[PDB]
């Protein structure tokens, strides 16, 4: 069953990322600003020994 | 609703809307209001703190 | 002049307003007992 | 080879609980029916169950599912299913609180048809503008109250009679004479004189004693 | 002279006979189990006043409990000597001449 | 030369309506003219529906100078109560038929995209006004807010032994009950429809599952 | 002092301020939050990402 099957060309000369299309993911804008707050967060945080 | 009766609302979607540029006359560009808040935030009820 | 119609009469239907139904035009889904296949099961029919 | 669905389906539940799936789930076991009601006696007032009664929400006989290509899907570009929906206001007896009759399409791959079924969602409006009669554009939100988790985006089509009817003081939609009846009696509108309610009452109460009498079965 | 005509309608609607044939439909709870028992696995028969009604929408047009038909002329040709006229010519459907 | 206009359409279908009714007044026992009259009326309908919707002006003065204002009603409220009565203006092609210019002001009709403010919020913020003329018992809903918590208060001020002696025994209520801690089951919005299954054999505080749409 | 120091029309305040809000700085380092990263994948769980369940 398939022993001998092969696929095509163009999976093995295609660069890397151009198959990802351009998506337009809309979203609340609730959640516009809770993931810009939770962004602005995790940017501005202290360099300690844990970051 | 009827799904295939969109496309020719579209068509009076587009007949209304030029209709309604060629129709009034704008006097000018009215100045712009702060927005407020809005109370329907998606997901979940918040606390009051 | 004047229109002396009533929409009570007209909607709870008085002097026996009749309107025929139409035929066998119920289209309901529980009814249906068999499998749509495009062009139908057995498509080109020859009668001999 | 092009692996399908149902592989992936198998890895996630191998890479879950250890293993796809015990065998022998079939057992081609015959399920007998055993009676214990009398022959129009059954315990319900609407569904006498009388055979084997499937038991399944999404595998079942004829099968159905949820059919996403509508017309909400044409116009809104949506963050999750059931965001941004496009109805009709049907009601506004409650404050604040607009009913909003919505469709969506449910799909029978059997016979290959979409049908549309209506959904009844309670909206808010703070200012009160949406009149019965109103195109309106509702989207998701927060808890409201105990039925309330929508509200008016938009009024897409105001209604101009509902608007006008209002402004001479009457109500926006006249109502319906039709509605629900109050029993499977066939309800009889008494029209009698002042001093003949009495024996109207006494065939009224002799018709509900035949109807206990009904009881009785056989002379 | 309205008065008398206003007060003796107040009078009959307030009188016992009248909040009797009129009362509204049993409940399942009033009347028995959840069925299976012939005769009370129903409510019983319900009359309503065509000028004052105890419940909205007293028509329908349901498959079972359809009652638009049983309130032509003819069914309240049983009992002309109790009959009301003025109910009668109000309403009623498919009255004569 | 015009006769196939709508308002035009209209009043000979009402004219038409009106013969075939002065026809079964004299004789009702033409069986035909019953038929034909069913059949004249929902043109009737649709006509007038379709006035309403292209030209508002001339249906609502064929409305008011002809003594019927109830002749677009929804005749039953079972296929009302779904948008039944309401789907006849889009399955037509008349939902956009009203220009939004010449009879209210649109800026304050549209929601906004960006800040995801409602369609009022936004008229509230342009300082526009959209309410529909109110009933006596709307303007009593809105009016009779401030007399109870003004009876309220006038009762916490003037009646202080037994309004202390109320607010302890409701507190004793709210404290000593059993399902005072903030849980699930007690977050939850609808009680009897997400648990349901204890409404038969453990809970007979509620006995149904079912209270509103959802 | 019972109007805080930093008290503009939005009535947004800080408890601990103890500055004017014109001394303060715009934006500085944020040493009371922590940082966290996502441990709940939605989809993909492991060997072979055939698909990864991103319509979930």
């Amino acid at each position: 069953f398939r022993g001998a099957d092969t696929y095509s060309v163009k999976y093995c000369e295609q660069g890397r990322y151009e198959y990802q299309r351009y998506l337009m993911i809309n979203r609340f804008p609730s959640e516009y600003k809770k993931h810009f707050l939770s962004f602005l967060s995790n940017i501005r945080m202290s360099s300690g020994s844990a970051t | 609703l009827k799904a295939g009766l969109l496309g020719h609302y579209q068509q009076e979607a587009f007949e209304a809307r030029k209709r309604f540029e060629e129709s009034t006359t704008y006097p000018g560009p009215i100045r712009a209001a702060t927005p407020g808040d809005t109370r329907f935030y998606s997901g979940s009820l918040e606390s009051i703190l | 002049t004047e229109w002396k119609l009533s929409p009570r009469d007209i909607v709870l239907r008085r002097f026996g307003q009749h309107t025929k139904p139409p035929g066998k035009a119920a289209l309901d889904v529980g009814s249906m007992r068999g499998s749509v296949i495009p062009f139908g099961r057995s498509p080109g029919e020859q009668l001999v | 080879p092009w692996w399908n669905f149902q592989t992936e389906h198998r890895q996630r539940c191998v890479l879950m609980y250890g293993g796809a799936r015990t065998k022998n789930t079939h057992n081609a076991n015959h399920r007998v029916f055993i009676k214990k009601y009398k022959r129009n006696a059954f315990p319900n007032r609407t569904r006498h169950h009388w055979a084997v009664s499937m038991t399944g929400v999404l595998s079942q006989r004829p099968r159905r599912m949820p059919w996403p290509y509508d017309l909400t899907s044409l116009i809104f570009n949506q963050p999750r299913q059931g965001s941004d929906k496009i109805g009709y206001v049907v009601g506004t007896s409650m404050l604040k609180t607009a009913v909003v009759a919505t469709n969506h399409m449910v799909y029978y791959p059997k016979f290959n048809q979409r049908v549309s079924r209506t959904k009844r969602f309670f909206a808010h409006d703070e200012d009160l503008a949406c009149v019965e009669g109103d195109l309106v554009h509702i989207k998701q939100c927060r808890k409201i109250s105990k039925y309330k988790h929508y509200y008016v985006f938009s009024i897409l089509e105001p209604n101009v009679e509902g608007r006008e009817r209002l402004k001479l003081g009457l109500k926006a939609v006249p109502p319906p004479l039709f509605g629900y009846p109050v029993s499977r009696r066939i309800v009889k509108l008494n029209l009698t004189s002042t001093e003949g309610t009495q024996e109207k009452l006494a065939a009224a109460i002799q018709e509900h004693v035949q109807d206990a009498y009904r009881f009785s079965g056989p002379t | 002279d309205t008065e008398q005509n206003l007060l003796a309608r107040e009078q009959h609607v307030r009188s016992p006979a009248y909040r009797e044939l009129h009362r509204p439909a049993l409940t399942n709870a009033a009347m028995g189990l959840y069925g299976g028992e012939p005769g009370f696995e129903k409510a019983h028969r319900v009359w309503v006043d065509p000028d004052r009604p105890h419940i909205k929408h007293i028509y329908n047009q349901t498959a079972l409990a359809r009652n638009l038909r049983y309130a032509r002329y003819g069914y309240f040709k049983r009992d002309m000597h109790l009959l009301d006229v003025d109910k009668l010519v109000r309403h009623a459907r498919l009255l004569p001449t | 030369f015009d006769t196939t206009s709508p308002a035009v359409l209209a009043v000979k279908r009402a004219l038409k309506c009106r013969v075939l009714r002065n026809h079964l007044l004299t004789n009702p026992h033409n069986n035909i003219i019953k038929t034909v009259l069913a059949n004249t009326e929902r043109k009737l309908n649709h006509a007038l529906r379709r006035l309403r919707k292209v030209d508002f002006k001339k249906y609502w003065e064929i409305i008011r100078d002809h003594d019927v204002q109830d002749i677009l009603q929804p005749p039953n409220l079972v296929t009302y109560r779904q948008g039944s009565y309401w789907k006849y203006d889009w399955n037509a092609g008349l939902a956009i038929s009203t220009n939004l210019a010449d009879v209210m002001d649109p800026r304050g009709l549209n929601g906004c995209v960006e800040t995801g403010r409602s369609r009022s919020e936004v008229a509230r913020d342009l300082g526009l006004s959209y309410t529909r003329p109110l009933h006596e018992n709307e303007k009593k809903q809105l009016s009779h807010q401030a007399v109870y918590y003004e009876r309220l208060a006038k009762f916490k001020m003037e009646q202080p032994e037994a309004a202390r002696a109320m607010e302890r025994e409701r507190f004793v209520r709210k404290f000593s009950g059993m399902f005072v801690k903030m849980d699930i089951r007690s977050g939850a919005p609808d009680f009897p429809s997400t648990y349901r299954r204890l409404l038969g054999t453990k809970v007979v505080r509620w006995a149904s599952k079912r209270h509103g749409p959802n | 002092d019972e109007r805080p120091r930093d008290w503009t029309v939005d009535e947004i305040t800080a408890e601990d301020v103890k500055r004017s809000p014109y001394k303060e700085m715009e934006m500085q380092p944020l040493q009371n939050l922590a940082p966290r990263y996502e441990a709940r994948p939605k989809g993909y769980f492991g060997r072979t990402y055939y698909s990864g369940m991103k319509q979930s």
